[PDB]
DNA sequence: GAATTCGGAAAAATTTTTCCGAATT
DNA sequence: GAATTCGGAAAAATTTTTCCGAATT
């Protein structure tokens, strides 16, 4: 838990976000400004070749992103991959507990993790995930950002046997109470 | 201040390797925490160390909450399943899946017991696992711990092939490796009595009964009597350096005793591994 | 007036019994014959006593000119195959047919190592069989040998019940059985670490795993860590008396350590037998 | 089994036999070994030996000659065919001279074709030689081992023994005891 | 009394061999 | 460039369990 921040100590987020781009999917909130072109967000899609110092180098952040490719994108890197990955750059990017700030992470699932992926992803990341849904489409989302209903996995499970910025956006907003509301 | 016992948890313990060369070492063991599922490996570890390993189960199931009660920890050893990665599987699945995968929880725990900045007292770690391995698992393995490995090949110090690869920050972990008066350094001195050795050294150890006859035609390594023949388990533990009879345990066969050796480490590699730690942890 | 080290023919010699109490109790050792056509056991006898004992294969190749050559022997001993002759078998073909005809080789070659009349040199020999048959067997035997068997129960001095028969001319054959400090004579004695014993004497041992399991009902004997389990190799070893691992021999598993082991003679039944032999041979 | 020099013919003596299984009391008389006046008769005939100790040939006397047999192929036999064999041995052991006083003593086995072949080498090599075969000819045979200084093939013999299952041949035994003529007295 | 025992032929389990196989050294 | 290797699914041996069984304590 974090306490708030009073409306004018708040500032511009920085995030880093892995294997996808929320860049403008996160200004259409307000936490990034349109004019930063060397933005606030840094994006990597290759990150099995970066170093800690690089992750400090382009820090600090205050959010981390990731998620696994669309369902659908017959990825060529196995689904748990983008998982620990994002855990190893995360412990990067973590404040020093030498100086507590507030600081976010998430990592969101398109239904391309197994079940056995998903036991991995909720030990690593130390919670169970939540299920989002669209009434048709899905995903699970797993973050710290504090969040404000009941489906079972069969319709899941028959849904990903059949073959999505909108639900992972709303879980963004309760870092309004922690940086600057732009636009 | 002054020397206290080390503290060990080990992840994919198999026969206990780790607790016996400590032991060998002569270094106070205060706390040897062992994760390890085989029900005849724990036996030799029970047995052979007369209850002073606690054992845990299932890696996958040690808590956040568990390294710190268990803990604090001085050493975090393991050597995971090589079996997805090793080139001698066709069926192998990498180091994202199957059991290749169970290095990351390695890593996990590795960073669970891990002293915080503020915390400058000495805490050692050491991960092993195959040579024989794509390159892209070796390169990410070591994006994982942060640091390249060494090599060091069991043949400069007993009398089988065995390269493995090991990362860590033990001290002088680059050094050379010099073998000791007491290594059996060629087949023959690991023999027992009216055998005969036909080669010096022989090929890497698995699992399986078709790595003890060597080469290319799968040759016989030993002479008794006469007739040809394979080696004997005893034979094996001394190759491996370990006891004789160490496997004996558990009404074990030829070919359970070859399994749980044939995957463990070699005694006196890891015995200089862990030599320099001496210095920071009692003695007897 | 000074003594020399003992000369022993042993037939049907097993794991070399004989050896290791001649050994044990302090007795040089001159020369150890031993007839013996099972080669698991002459692997035992070969490697743990190195090559002392000299073997020479079926008993019935042995001839006249032989006993004259190797000898002259001192003491004669033998237990024959009572296969053929114990309650067990229903299948059992008596003395006179299949292996109990085996007897009377041990008859025929005691008679041929035998000093002739006018040669008052010490002269020992023992034979051993089961109790479990057929009276007119136990009454030819003594027949051959001319006189009558003591019966001796391992179960005075070892953890097991082992009733058998034992003839012979050794001194003090007939004085009473009394227990030794270090004879392990309850079953929780011979157990591994961490292993308990739900019995104190378990039923005698045969060379088929059934043996191990008590009773009329079949019970197992053991629990390890809350769970019932059989006994282990090493843990019959003891039982026995042998030292542990006496048969870690040749990559034998569980099925055939029993079978050496089922069929032998118990250490410190045996031991008592030979031990009024220090007061005429050598001594170490 | 020992050689003997011989003996002149005014020391010969009549010869005392042991004989066990089959008797040659009626015989061994026909060649003039023993004589029909003897209250002993210089032959001690016992069948049923399970039970016999040394003393018990100790006291019955000296013997010049032990002489056993298996019992005749036509007679189902309550005894395993090897008793026969290893109970000779038992008691001519009893019987033999000690080195202390060498004498001549002979002894004789047969067998009636009651021994198969892995009972034959358990004979050899217990009497110390192989058998001689004696043949009947117009059919039956019997193997000899002794010491006494008295063609086939297994086939014919074989097949003679399958049939022949459906008593004891002298004929063929006497001759074997002849050369006893030069040790002991030769009743006319 | 009914409990015991130096085993064995079948039968049902565990087990130890043929080929297998390719990237890394 | 020919050899090497902390293995495994089938297949062929080997092995470890069911009933077996009775005279002797
Ligand atoms: N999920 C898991 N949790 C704990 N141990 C596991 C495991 N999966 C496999 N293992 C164990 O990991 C070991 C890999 S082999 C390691 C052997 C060890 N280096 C030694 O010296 O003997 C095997 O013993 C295997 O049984
Ligand atoms: N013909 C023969 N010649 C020599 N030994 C034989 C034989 N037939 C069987 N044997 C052996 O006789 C032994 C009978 S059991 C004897 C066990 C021995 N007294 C001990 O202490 O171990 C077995 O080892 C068997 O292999």
């Amino acid at each position: 838990m974090f306490e708030t921040v009073p409306v004018w100590r708040r500032q511009p987020v920085r995030v880093l976000s892995l294997f996808e781009d929320i860049k403008k999917e996160l200004t259409s909130l307000g936490f990034l400004e349109s004019g930063s072109d060397p933005g606030q967000l840094k994006h990597v899609v290759d990150v099995t070749d970066t170093v800690r110092k690089d992750v400090e180098e382009w820090g600090p952040f205050d959010l981390v992103y990731g998620a696994t490719p669309p369902l659908g994108h017959t990825c060529d890197r196995p689904p748990s991959w983008y998982l620990f990955q994002f855990h190893r750059l995360l412990q990067y990017a973590r404040p020093k507990p030498g100086s507590p700030r507030p600081f976010f992470w998430m990592f969101v699932d398109n239904l391309v993790l197994n079940k056995e992926d998903l036991d991995v992803a909720s030990r690593f990341l130390e919670m169970e995930p939540v299920t989002i849904p669209d009434v048709q489409n899905a995903v699970r989302v797993w973050s710290n950002i504090p969040a404000i209903a009941l489906v079972s996995e069969e319709e899941l499970s028959l849904l990903a046997q059949n073959k999505p910025t909108k639900l992972v956006k709303n879980c963004f907003l309760p870092l309004r109470e922690y940086f600057k509301y732009f636009s | 201040m002054r020397r206290r016992p080390i503290r060990v948890l080990s992840l994919f313990d198999g026969i206990a390797t780790g607790y016996l060369v400590l032991k060998e070492l002569g270094i106070k063991v205060g706390k040897y925490v062992a994760s390890e599922v085989c029900e005849e490996s724990i036996a030799v570890g029970t047995v052979k160390h007369e209850g002073n390993i606690k054992y845990v189960n299932d890696v996958r199931n040690i808590t956040k909450k568990n390294i710190e009660e268990w803990g604090p920890f001085d050493l975090v050893i393991g050597g995971s399943p090589c079996n997805d990665l090793s080139n001698v599987n066709p069926a192998r699945k990498g180091l994202y899946e199957g059991t290749g995968r169970l290095f990351f929880e390695f890593y996990h725990l590795l960073n669970y017991s891990r002293p915080k900045e503020g915390d400058d007292r000495p805490f050692f770690w050491m991960f092993e696992n195959v040579v024989a391995m794509k390159v892209g698992d070796k390169r990410d393995i070591s994006r994982f711990l942060e640091c390249n490995p060494v090599m060091i090949d069991a043949i400069k110090v007993s009398a089988a092939h065995r390269a493995r690869y090991f990362w860590g920050n033990l001290p002088g972990m680059n050094r050379p490796v010099i073998a000791s008066k007491n290594d059996k350094l060629e087949l023959q001195d690991c023999l027992e009595y009216n055998r005969i050795a036909k080669l010096k050294k022989v090929q890497t150890i698995t699992t399986k009964s078709n790595s003890i006859k060597q080469g290319k035609n799968q040759l016989f390594p030993v002479v008794m009597n006469g007739k040809e023949d394979v080696l004997w388990c005893t034979e094996l533990e001394r190759i491996f350096g370990f006891p004789v009879h160490y496997t004996d345990v558990s009404n074990m066969g030829r070919g359970a005793r070859q399994k749980l050796l044939g995957r463990s480490w070699s005694v006196p590699v890891i015995r200089h591994l862990f030599a320099p730690l001496k210095d920071y942890f009692a003695c007897e």
